[PDB]
RNA sequence: GUUGCGUGGUUCACCGCGGAGGUAGAGCUACUGGAUGGCCGAUGGGUUACUGACGUCAGCCAAACUCCGA
RNA sequence: UGCCUCCUAAAAUGUAACGGAGGCGCCCAAAGGUUCCCUCAACCUGGACGGCAAUCAGGUGGCGAGUGUAAAUGCACAAG
RNA sequence: UUACGGCGGCCACAGCGGCAGGGAAACGCCCGGUCCCAUUCCGAACCCGGAAGCUAAGCCUGCCAGCGCCGAUGAUACUGCCCCUCCGGGUGGAAAAGUAGGACACCGCCGAACA
């Protein structure tokens, strides 16, 4: 039983009926998935992402990722169709709540010269997306046993209908805004 | 939404296997309908759209059967097998309904092959 | 596929230099992830030319 | 006037029969040249009939050409026997049926405008008349 | 107040209509308000008189073999060469109904500097009742700078008249040179 | 000179048995490219989309959800 | 085409019925192209009276255009 | 100069010219057989390197994508 | 008989969108991943076991013509066969576009509550 999930349905779940006037308890927003991908564009050359971009997201998120292939060829990017260019992991259920705790508690203040996250990064429906620096911040990968550094970007997908309905939800979970 | 996705996705899986499987007057079609609480089944005769026999888990005989939902699928599978033979049917074609053959539906189908129907 | 391809993800205790500690589930072997900065001992979680001419004179 | 692309470089001749059904009333201006018989009005015959409208009213008003030469016609070389392929395109042509309105015009003076369109009718290989807005 | 004595057609077709235009008269139909359409003959030259001198919105008072009937004129079919009416589309009006009708827009005024005045549309559609109050819509132009254009919005329309087309149709436009 | 002039043979496509016409079992009804018509009751498709007959009867045409079909009333 | 032997209205004409089309015409904010005048202005050109993409209001064109259709 | 698709070809089929445009002398051991499952392109909003356009996330989108290969007829029920 | 579940006919006069309302059984979301089974990663989907929560969504019923669809009559274009020198005329067919208007579907069988 992860601590962020039980803290959600103890006081976060009740507080959103006061900030927003819902008439039914099924309308209360809830984060449904957290999607993480590297997006390794330097894999159209050198063919080394199995050792470096799969062995680290397995350690960060818990489960092995999916290798994503290119949909169309681009001549300017030195790319084909069906070429491994992206590496995605999807987090559901109870491993989502443990990743959102472990991101906001011990990970996210290890960004070099960290000052916050911006609250204008909503897509219009209530789904936040930020990005990170490198194979730093997460302790589960070590800095000594790795290849070249590479960053990622993290989606957070809610059931909220609008923007600030998802801003009030992630402020309560523990995303630092400004 | 996911409740509107599941209706549209299973009646598209249901139309795909319907192009090739229709069923006639002497070989009717056993149509299953699987919800979370019960299953319904009926023999449809796709030439004038006329159900000749039907059985369901919402009637009083299937409701008082102990066990899980597969055992209540076996009981309703035995009812429409012995109601098809009261109308002169002994061979049918099996309509998946868009679902996956396995679990409760394969327990309905295998309990209807033991009791007379020859699909 | 949820069998013997995923790495080891067992329960884990994390301590901090401040004294805050909690228990989650991570991939670190031994359950001994140790941080030096956390969500309570970090800043931002807890907080002209005219004035320099006057300071010279 | 010449189209910058056409799909089919060598076409048949457009067919000269029937009364026109589109572009039969004056839509933009107040005075208009209406055709009364068939021809292939070319692009040279339009450029010659527009600069004879402009240098009679000399300023003011507006000249519309709601006719465009987008139908090619070909020509074999000169001292040539019949039939070694269809020739290369030479002319550009609009298909003009009776009833069709070729040039339109607004101008304040009813006399100079009706007499400027007459100097353009004598540049056209048709019999044409000047109709007004009702 | 436009009396016009009509009559009901005996036989109807391509042949019987060519024997009516050469015999002076002109064919038309009277429909609308759920009734079945009558197939009737207009006097030709007399109906052409009440169109040049009362616009295309003259409320006619047809005399269908003794019986009296009021009628507007929905559409015409001008022959492209003879420029004569071939066919009228008359519709009934029972003394006040909000009908959809287009009506002309005229231009009054001048322009001071070198300014060309080109008006695009000759008519806008309105809604109005029976016997014809509405007529052309006088528009004043003082000839401003060519960043000012006149629209169907801000039009001078009387009471009982409501604009139905669009409040953004460019009706009068002024430019340089 | 020209670069044109070659064509192919004419393949004699089209409806070979019209509506109401009594056919035998096995008769080629609508020879075509693709499915301009679709097969219905007692009509099988064929390799090059030939739409033959499976049982003797009379040809009748109809509509079955946008696709126009050939059937045989036995 | 003629002629010998078979078949006998099966040929053809008209009337009624059951059927497939994409010509003529027309239409195109229904597609692929061509293209006229307004309006809005991404870009390009020297801070802009030159270029005017895409859009939109009207009027149009087509043997290898077709939502239609004798 | 043989073969394949269109227009000419006059709404069944067929139809000439040193008439108008284009393809072929292959390719695939899966791009075949079968059983199940899925919906595309384009546009818009948010995102480390990342740009008009790589991978992600969400809206919109009924066929404008796709079809080993030319064109026509087909194909969203998919033949993708 | 019905503010009800299925299976078909039919494939826009039936679609899209907007505004209200409905939970007896049923369809549903929904709580879980020990068991068959499952994800090119994920109990999201598929499958299984449940009945704490609720009509917010789906679905069902009612109401609007905004967009989309249907659409005559009459006229016109074109046309068969004639008359005739072209132009046109006689006779038999007759569109497309637009207009008046239609339209927020209609019917068959089984089950459940009724009756
Ligand atoms: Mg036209
Ligand atoms: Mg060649
Ligand atoms: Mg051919
Ligand atoms: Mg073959
Ligand atoms: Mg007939
Ligand atoms: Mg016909
Ligand atoms: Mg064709
Ligand atoms: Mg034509
Ligand atoms: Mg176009
Ligand atoms: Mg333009
Ligand atoms: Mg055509
Ligand atoms: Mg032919
Ligand atoms: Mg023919
Ligand atoms: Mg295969
Ligand atoms: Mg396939
Ligand atoms: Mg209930
Ligand atoms: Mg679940
Ligand atoms: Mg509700
Ligand atoms: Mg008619
Ligand atoms: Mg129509
Ligand atoms: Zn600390």
């Amino acid at each position: 039983q992860p601590r962020l999930k039980e803290r959600y349905r103890s006081e976060i779940r009740d507080a959103l009926r006061k900030q927003f006037g819902y008439g039914n308890v099924m309308q209360i927003p809830t984060v449904t998935k957290v999607v993480v991908n590297m997006g390794v564009g330097e894999a159209a050359r050198d063919a080394k992402l199995i050792n470096g971009a799969v062995n680290d997201l397995a350690l960060i998120t818990g489960q092995k990722p999916e290798v994503r292939r290119a949909r169309k060829s681009i001549a300017q990017f030195k790319l084909r169709e069906g070429m491994p260019v992206g590496v995605r992991v999807t987090l559901r259920g109870d491993r989502m709540w443990e990743f959102l705790d472990r991101l906001t508690s011990i990970a996210l203040p290890r960004i070099r010269d960290f000052r916050g996250l911006s609250p204008k990064q909503f897509d219009g429906v209530g789904n936040y997306t930020f990005g990170l620096a490198e194979q730093a911040v997460f302790h589960e990968v070590d800095v000594d046993k790795i290849d070249r550094v590479r960053g990622m970007d993290i989606n957070v997908v809610t059931s909220a209908a609008t923007d600030d309905e998802g801003r009030a939800l992630l402020r309560a979970l523990g995303f630092p805004f400004k | 939404s996911v409740s509107a996705t599941r209706r549209i996705s299973r009646l598209r899986r249901h139309t795909r296997l319907r192009k090739k499987l229709s069923g006639t007057a002497e070989r009717p079609r056993l149509v299953v309908h699987r919800s979370a609480r019960h299953i319904h089944v009926q023999l449809v005769n796709d030439l004038n759209g006329t159900t000749v026999a039907a059985a369901s888990s919402i009637e009083a005989d299937v409701r008082g059967v102990p066990g899980d939902k597969k055992a209540r699928s076996v009981r309703v599978g035995q009812l429409i097998a012995e109601r098809a033979k009261a109308a002169g049917i002994d061979t049918v074609v099996f309509d998946r309904g868009g679902y996956t053959y396995g679990g409760r539906i394969a327990a309905l189908a295998d309990a209807a092959r033991e009791n007379g129907l020859s699909f | 596929m949820k069998s013997d391809i995923h790495p080891a993800y067992e329960e884990t205790t994390v301590v901090c230099g401040c004294g805050n500690t909690f228990q989650t589930r991570s991939t670190k072997p031994g359950g001994r992830i140790v941080v030096e900065v956390c969500s309570q001992c970090h800043p931002f979680y807890t907080g002209g030319r005219v004035a320099r001419f006057e300071k010279r004179y | 006037l010449i189209p910058r692309k056409v799909k089919h470089r060598k076409q048949h001749h457009p067919r000269q029969r029937g009364i026109a059904s589109g572009g039969t009333t004056v839509n933009f201006g107040d005075y208009g040249i209406q055709a009364l018989e068939h021809a292939y009005v070319t692009n040279r015959q339009i450029e010659s009939a527009r600069i004879a409208i402009n240098r009679h009213i000399k300023r003011g008003g507006k000249v519309w050409i709601n006719i465009f030469p987008d139908r090619p016609l070909t020509k074999k070389p000169a001292e040539t026997r019949m039939g070694s392929g269809k020739g290369s395109p030479e002319w550009w042509v609009a298909n003009v049926k009776p009833g069709r309105v070729l040039f339109e015009l607004s101008y304040p003076n009813e006399g100079v405008a009706r007499a400027a369109l007459t100097r353009a009718i004598h540049k056209l290989p048709i019999k044409a008349r000047i109709i007004t807005r009702e | 107040s436009n009396q016009l004595r009509v009559t009901v057609r005996t036989e109807t077709g391509k042949g019987a209509s060519r024997r009516a235009r050469r015999a002076g008269k002109i064919p038309a139909v009277l429909y609308g308000h759920g009734a079945e359409p009558q197939h009737l003959e207009l006097p030709g030259h007399d109906y052409a008189a009440v169109l040049r001198h009362s616009g295309t919105n003259a409320v006619l008072t047809l005399d269908i073999a003794g019986k009296e009937q009021l009628a507007l004129t929905k559409a015409l079919h001008i022959h492209p060469i003879r420029r004569t009416i071939q066919h009228a589309d008359l519709l009934v009006v029972r003394r006040g109904e909000k009908v959809v009708v287009e009506v002309s827009v005229v231009v009054e005024g001048q322009a001071g500097p070198d300014t060309l005045v080109t008006q695009e549309t000759n008519s806008i559609e309105i809604e109005a009742e029976a016997l014809s109050i509405p007529e052309q819509l006088t528009v004043s132009i003082e000839g401003a700078e060519p960043g000012t254009q006149l629209t169907a919005g801000q039009i001078a329309l009387p009471a009982g008249v409501s604009l139905i087309s669009d409040p953004d149709l460019l009706v009068v436009n002024v430019v340089k040179a | 000179s020209s670069r044109n002039g070659r064509d192919s043979a004419a393949q004699r496509l089209g409806v070979k048995r019209y509506g109401g016409q009594v056919v035998k079992a096995g008769e080629i009804l609508v020879r075509q490219r693709g499915t301009k018509f679709h097969p219905g009751v007692n009509v099988g498709r064929g390799g090059d989309d030939t739409l033959f007959a499976k049982t003797a009867g009379a040809v009748e045409f109809g509509i079955k959800r946008g696709r126009k079909t050939v059937s045989i009333v036995g």
